[PDB]
């Protein structure tokens, strides 16, 4: 059984460490998205 | 006579369909048996006994063949265009049914 | 994306039934899925059914008890119902609208795709080639499934249909002369089968290459018709994005029928033959049909919906318009059962259409082909001496039939009773064949040209 | 025959733990980005800017002939502004006279990140157009592409159609 | 040009604002333009049956009406292209998308504009001639098989203002101009006729010239002929390939035309993927079938629409073929599944049912389907004439003959190749029922068969004669066993056996038996006959008392000529030319009849 | 504690008769009882959800039931089961149900028969020919079924050990029965072979002496479990004896026949019709497992001096 806890200690491990290679840019480019606003009316407004 | 006057129903279609099963058995069985006493009689050719053996079992399988069956089918078949036609009147009051709420609902616009 | 600000409304025209009806909802789609917030807190699903100007009409997909006209709040998503798909969804287990059950987190999407998808174009449609093995002699080398085509199991009201599929769930794979899948969806599944395929998978760890949909008898309905769709759409993108071959079992497409019919009551619409929608050829069509080879691609999907024939009649509109649109059947028989013989499946009546080309050389062994017809023309006699028997006696037959008897005892103690743990590949299968075509001398096989008996007979 | 039983639960709950954690790393990930959304609340000019679009936005997705804004009540100097600003554009791009007023009696919560919530005039209909509420919308909407950045490509998929 | 959608209640969208439009008008519904058809009108709202899935359309969405019905987009590049049921390109759409699936909305111009065509013009016409529909103002060079004559669409005439030059020209360009009563009219390579009309032709006229299919089964016992209609059984195991087969490759028709209705995803592949294998010796080159075919697919999850439009649309393009002077021959894969899917339409349409469920109308439909067929004149001053086959095939659930589909057919096709499964199984092909099977056609080839042939027809006759008196003795035989049976009889069961061994029987999987030429099948017929009354006069006129002959005596007296009997189908036409086979049936007929003298 | 609801009440207490019923039953069912819930009619239910559908209305299914009249029995059959209870006692109780569904005929595509048996895990189904023949209890044993099998096979495999192989036997036995029935009806038993007279002859014992009981009398008002298996025991235990003599001396001079084995030890077979009558609770359950093993015992020693 412990072979099996090792390689889900080490899969985690992978996970945490490739997560943070880019965390910031991740969240920059979401805060970007939410940040930009750009109204619009529905497309089938017919005024 | 023409059927077997079983009012048209989905259990009289289980009914025919047992019944029509049991016919095809007894026959396939019937004309094994007259099968294996024809090989026989031919062998001996108690030899009166087998070719009144015959001609009774392949009466019956005759019989079953031309009268039980073929009524059976007839049967069947009637059966099932009733109850296809018992279907087409509900459809029938269903339909104007939803058409009547349809005016309803219009009525209340 | 969207980007746009969801709409919640408080507008109520009245509730139906099943249906709320809204009012003054702007530029609602058809489809669109919306979530109903109660005044006691409560949260519940739905999909709008019908649009007609500002009034908008939703199925709620659990009851609509508690529900007023008052207060009950009805958000709108803007978008359809679209599917989170993912490699990493294999192995988890979901229920009917798409949700974990196994205590594992949401499915983290690679993708959405409508449930709905799109119909294949057949032009680059390709025909189905190499096997399927399942584990299961009875239809591995009598009735084999090739690597694309469709084909049902037919069986009645109390048979193993359910034990049997579990089955085909754990020993189904490649022929191997780490790139199959199985996805499996039961329909109106009741609580103690659900509990049997559940662990039955996870126990014997075949559960790393299945992806296991659950809708239960007690679940909405309405996700019961999306159950099989979203099974579907995840075999399609595991299939045919990501280069292997899924095998589909869709169990229980009766229930799957009963749900439909009840969804178009809910619609108001007249009901066709025996009481069903007059589309439901259709309908089962769309879903069958999202399977099979295509051009370019090394993926595949096979299916093998399960049916349970009312009243064990085949003629019943379920079986007959299935039927209809596959490729064969399986078809379980209550006899086998009754005689205490598992798997009960009948080789006389089953029928694979693409046998042909499933097997042969290259695919399983050279004499897979012939050992299947003779397999048959034994069989068949075998029944045939034996109704004989019953009429003209032991003494009456001769050594042949005598042959034909042993064949037909020994044919379905050793090839055709198996046991649910036992899993027979297309090899062993073939073998046992010939253990049992050995009964009969050179002579008798009629069906196997003298290269093979050369070849395979001896030893 | 035991022992394959117990291998098999072991490996089946191994992947739903490491599933589990990658699964924390996201929320994580989406709490952070709450926190910096918090961060950029709390400047003028840019959330005043935030705010411009938002109201915008709001009342074009609900075009009604009377709308209520009700925000938090600090807010109210900024959103203030926006609907000042946003009528004019509105009814240029609509065509429609709106009357638009902002709710000096109800407020949103004092927790909640920033934006607003838009009403009709009977307040029987209402805009989740709220920061946190955009936030979560686009947050999942984006996800396969969040999993594919922090994670890596799906390896075994060829195809993308 | 636009109206816009009220609501949807399901594939059924509601639109406002659309006074403008004809029952069975087309739209496109919708951002992503979902063909359907308007049914119902009333006011200025109309009801549209949309056939694809309509998940996802808003109230307010646009509706674009086109002012065409369900029509058929007819022109150069017709030819080795495979359409939807409704006429959508399936080989650009899964070529210019990349994808695997037919894109929901998908609009895909049925005939490319991309392609320049080489169009010469008739140089007959001139600037200010008169012109009327149906004539021909030049040809377009598709391919060495088939040249595409570009017809006036029917109902236009006038005097020409513009002849394109000899040039390379596309399908969106202008090839002539003409002008009726001060109206102009400019048109290209492409013209549009709705699918349901018929197209006109100056008078329908008899069919007299056989159909000659490569098979001396389905041609010597029953014939079918140019521009008429038979039926095909459509089972698993009843072997319909060597029909499909040998009608497409070797038939005597100039185009052909197969058309799926809604079959079984994995049967459509083995149609698409057999026929662009499927060759024939043209010119002494082996050019592919489908430089001369075109293809219709429909699988049984296509939209409801396309399935029952399929075989109209078949038949539209059989038609626009046929006025261009060709014998067209359309096969209609599954007429049953055609069926269904009119059941299907007449259900959500909430239509009263009839018999088994079916449309009232079903019979209707399938009459005027099948009426459309035949050897007509065609329209336009070439006087041309021309032919449509139908070998449309039938499959009720449960096979049999009582389901309305199949039984309306058979009432109306004059032609039924009854096939068998049992055959099959017994490795007997081309699996033909014979007992089942007929041809009312007979009388209307006799013309022919005079004039060419002479003695095809006592032949036939004969032949039937042989085989059914085969089928009359089994009872004898089988409570007999050949003991107490005449010798005439005898002789009459050993021949039918030659008969259904060495004629009926053909093996195309052999390069000689491939295709049998007429002269060779009556050849063949008339040596086999010719035997048998030499065998019956040899026993009757010597069975009066003292020395007889028998079957027996016969059979073992000239064996030689009765293995030479069985050996006439091994005479290759390819190799062995008309004279040669010709001398050496003579040679075996006057070696047969001197065997036989020297019993007497 | 029973509901009571008659014909002529009310159509919507008609409805929610089982609901009440039910809701009682999960009530004591979370007290860690096991709870039994007999139902006298679903039938009447669905007769109820059929007549208020129409009074509503709305757009009906298959003869004249309402479309969902599967969802509602689902509802009710699954709110049942073995279940760990809330609270802090982790007490275990559990619901059983016991639906009926009132035959208009042995045809199971009736809409109320055919969704019960899609969901129902045991079907106990009653022939209509042996009621007429007063067979009772009237069970067809052919064309009912129960799904637990497999869930029950540790407990046998841990109590009795005899069981499961017995039951399985026995299952063999009248099926082949039913098969051998249907010839000798058209045959009269002119030609069959030494085992195939065995196992009509044991089915006929099976029929009448062990799958019959009058649940009046004081002897089979209830039949105790280890008495059912220790009848069962004997009679295939019986069965295997006799398909073994007449099969191991086949082909010889000493041939035994069904006749010879009725003749030789015509006691054995009334001592096994018999074991009906051993009236349990009056007598003890001691006496009766020794009485069976008696009766085993003496078929050893008549089969052997047959042998």
């Amino acid at each position: 059984s412990a072979e099996v806890e090792q390689a889900t200690r080490r899969q985690v491990q992978g996970m945490q460490s490739s997560q943070q290679r880019n965390r910031e840019r991740v969240l920059t480019q979401l805060l970007g998205m939410v940040c930009d606003v750009r109204p619009q009316v529905h497309p089938n407004y017919r005024i | 006579k023409d059927r077997i006057e079983i009012f048209p129903s989905r259990m009289a279609q289980t009914i025919m369909k047992a019944r029509l099963k049991g016919a095809q058995t007894g026959r396939n069985l019937l004309k094994k048996k007259s099968d294996a006493l024809t090989l026989r009689f031919r062998q001996i050719l108690s030899f009166v006994t087998l070719d009144e053996a015959i001609k009774i079992t392949n009466r019956r399988v005759n019989a079953i063949e031309h009268v039980i069956i073929p009524r059976i089918e007839r049967t069947l078949a009637y059966i099932i265009t009733e109850l296809d036609e018992r279907e087409r009147e509900e459809f029938y009051r269903l339909k104007k049914i939803q058409e009547k709420k349809k005016i309803i609902k219009e009525k209340s616009e | 994306y969207l980007s746009q600000p969801r709409l919640t409304y408080k507008t109520v025209s009245g509730v139906n039934g099943p249906l709320v009806i809204l009012d003054h909802v702007k530029f609602p789609r058809y489809a669109e899925i919306v979530h109903l917030t109660l005044p006691d807190g409560t949260k519940r699903s739905g999909q709008v059914l019908e649009v007609s100007g500002s009034k908008a009409v939703v199925q709620v997909f659990e009851g609509t008890s508690g529900i007023d006209a008052k207060k009950t709040s009805c958000e709108f998503t803007g978008d359809i119902l679209r599917t989170p798909v993912s490699e990493d969804m294999l192995g988890r287990v979901f229920n009917g609208s798409g949700k974990p059950i196994d205590r594992g987190p949401v499915v983290l999407a690679e993708d959405f795709l409508d449930i709905m998808g799109q119909p294949i174009n057949p032009q680059c449609r390709i025909y189905p080639e190499e096997m399927i093995q399942t584990g299961i002699s009875a239809i591995d080398g009598m009735n084999s499934i090739a690597r694309g085509q469709k084909i049902p199991i037919f069986s009645a009201a109390g048979l193993p249909h359910n034990e049997i599929a579990a089955q085909i769930c754990r020993q189904a794979g490649l022929v191997k002369k780490e790139n199959f899948a199985i996805v499996f969806a039961a329909m109106g599944v009741n609580m103690e089968t659900a509990r049997f395929f559940k662990s039955d998978f996870e126990e014997n760890g075949s559960m790393d290459n299945v992806c296991l949909f659950l809708n239960l008898a007690n679940d909405p309905t309405i996700e019961r018709i999306i159950t099989p769709r979203l099974a579907l759409t995840t075999a399609e993108f595991l299939a045919y994005q990501c280069e292997k071959h899924v095998l589909v079992i869709l169990t229980d497409m009766s229930s799957y029928a009963e749900a439909l019919r009840e969804v178009s009551a809910a619609r108001e619409e007249v009901p066709g033959r025996r009481g069903f929608p007059g589309y439901m050829y259709t309908d089962l069509a769309t879903i069958y049909e999202r399977a099979g080879r295509v051009e370019g691609r090394n993926g595949s999907i096979t299916q093998i919906p399960i049916l349970t024939m009312p009243n064990d009649d085949i003629t019943h509109p379920i079986p007959d318009l299935t039927g209809y649109i596959t490729e064969g059947q399986i078809y379980v028989d209550r006899q086998l059962h009754n005689r205490q013989i598992y798997p009960p499946i009948n080789v006389l009546p089953s029928l694979s259409r693409l046998m042909k080309s499933a097997i042969g050389e290259g695919m399983t062994r050279k004499d897979h082909a012939d050992v299947s017809n003779q397999l048959y023309a034994c069989y068949a006699i075998g029944k045939d001496v034996q109704a004989m028997k019953a009429v003209v006696g032991e003494e009456a037959l001769t050594s042949d039939d005598l042959l034909y008897l042993e064949f037909l005892q020994k044919f379905e103690k050793n090839f055709i009773t198996q046991g649910p743990y036992e899993n027979r590949t297309v090899y062993e299968t073939l073998d046992i064949g010939w253990q049992l075509l050995r009964i009969f001398p050179k002579e008798m096989l009629k069906r196997i040209p003298q290269s093979t008996l050369s070849e395979f007979y001896p030893r | 025959q035991q022992k394959k039983i117990q291998m098999s639960n072991l490996m089946n709950q191994a992947r739903l733990k490491v599933l589990r954690a990658r699964d924390d790393l996201i929320t994580d990930l989406l709490n952070e980005a709450k926190q910096r959304l918090s961060k950029v609340v709390k400047d003028t000019t840019r959330y005043q800017v935030l705010l411009d679009g938002l109201v915008l936005q709001g009342l074009y997705q609900l075009l009604e002939p009377r709308m209520i804004v009700r925000c938090r009540k600090q807010d109210f100097p900024l959103v203030k502004a926006a609907v000042q600003k946003a009528i004019p554009m509105y009814k240029i791009a609509t065509k429609k006279d709106v009357d638009v007023q902002i709710d000096l009696e109800a407020y949103l919560p004092e927790d909640i990140a920033g934006g607003v919530e838009i009403y009709n005039g009977d307040r029987k209909i209402k805009v989740s157009n709220t920061l946190e509420s955009r936030l979560d919308l686009i947050a999942q909407q984006m996800m396969p592409e969040v999993r594919g950045a922090l994670f890596g490509a799906n390896a075994n998929r060829k195809f993308l159609d | 040009t636009f109206g816009y959608v009220h609501g949807v209640s399901g594939p059924v969208v509601t639109a406002c604002d659309m006074a403008g439009a004809a029952m069975y008008e087309l739209v496109r519904v919708g951002h992503s333009e979902l063909v359907g058809e308007i049914i119902r009108l009333e006011g200025d709202m109309a009801t549209i049956q949309v056939y694809e899935e309509t998940s996802g359309v808003s109230v307010g969405d646009p509706v674009l009406r086109t002012g065409k019905p369900l029509s058929v987009e007819l022109g150069p590049g017709i030819m080795g292209a495979i359409f939807d049921g409704i006429q959508r390109p399936l080989s650009d759409i899964s070529s210019q998308t990349q994808s695997i699936y037919i894109p929901r909305g998908v609009n895909v111009s049925a005939l490319s504009r991309d392609i320049k065509w080489e169009f010469i013009p008739s140089k007959n016409l001139r600037v200010g001639s008169h012109i009327t529909g149906g004539d021909i103002y030049g040809i377009v060079n598709e391919n060495s098989l088939i040249k595409h004559k570009i017809m006036l669409p029917p109902r236009s005439r006038g005097s020409v203002t513009y002849i394109a030059p000899p040039g390379n020209y596309d399908a969106s360009d202008v090839v002539l101009e003409l002008e009726f009563e001060g109206v102009k009219e400019k048109l290209s390579m492409v013209q549009v006729w709705p699918v349901r009309q018929v197209r006109p032709v100056t008078e329908k006229l008899p069919a007299n010239h056989p159909l000659l299919t490569g098979q001396r089964v389905l041609d010597a016992l029953f014939p079918c002929v140019q521009g008429g209609t038979t039926a095909i059984p459509g089972a698993f195991g009843c072997g319909k390939t060597v029909i499909s087969q040998s009608l497409s490759k070797y038939s005597n028709s100039d185009v052909i035309i197969y058309v799926g209705c809604g079959e079984r995803g994995n049967e459509m592949s083995e149609v698409l993927r057999d026929f662009p294998e499927l060759t024939m010796e043209v010119d002494g080159k082996v050019e592919s079938i489908m430089k001369r075919t075109a293809l219709v697919a429909n699988t049984s999850n296509m939209p409801v629409a396309a399935r029952e439009a399929s075989i109209y649309t078949g038949i539209t393009l059989s038609e626009y073929f046929r006025d261009m002077g060709y014998h067209v021959s359309m096969m209609a894969d599954s007429t049953s599944r055609w069926a269904e899917a009119l059941r299907e339409i007449s259900g959500r349409l909430a239509e009263m049912p009839a018999d088994s469920g079916y449309p009232a109308y079903l019979g209707a439909r399938l009459a005027s389907f099948y009426e459309r067929a035949g050897r007509v004149k065609c329209l336009g001053n070439p006087e041309r004439e021309g032919s449509v086959s139908i070998v449309g095939a039938v499959s009720p659930p449960g096979g049999d003959f009582s389901d309305p589909v199949t039984s309306a057919t058979l009432g109306i096709v004059q032609v039924f190749w009854g096939l068998d499964k049992k055959l099959a199984q017994r490795k007997h092909f081309p699996s033909v029922n014979w007992l089942i099977s007929y041809s009312k056609y007979m009388r209307a080839l006799d013309e022919y068969y005079d004039k060419h042939f002479t003695e095809f027809v006592p032949l036939r006759t004969k032949a039937k004669e042989i085989l059914q008196e085969e089928e009359d003795l089994a009872e004898i035989v089988q409570l007999v066993g050949k003991a107490s049976l005449a010798e005439t009889d005898k002789i009459t069961l050993e021949v039918a056996k030659l008969i259904k061994d060495d004629f009926l029987q053909q093996n195309g999987y052999t390069p000689y038996d491939r295709f049998c030429p007429f002269y060779k099948t009556v050849g063949m017929l008339s040596n086999m006959i010719s035997f048998y009354d030499m065998a019956r006069r040899a026993v009757e006129t010597t069975a009066q008392s003292d020395n007889k002959i028998t079957w027996s005596i016969i059979r073992e007296h000239m064996g030689e000529i009765l293995y030479k009997l069985s050996s006439m189908k091994f005479k290759d036409p390819v190799k062995d030319g008309e004279a040669k086979i010709k001398a050496d049936y003579a040679q075996l007929l006057e070696d047969m009849q001197n065997a036989f003298r020297s019993l007497e």
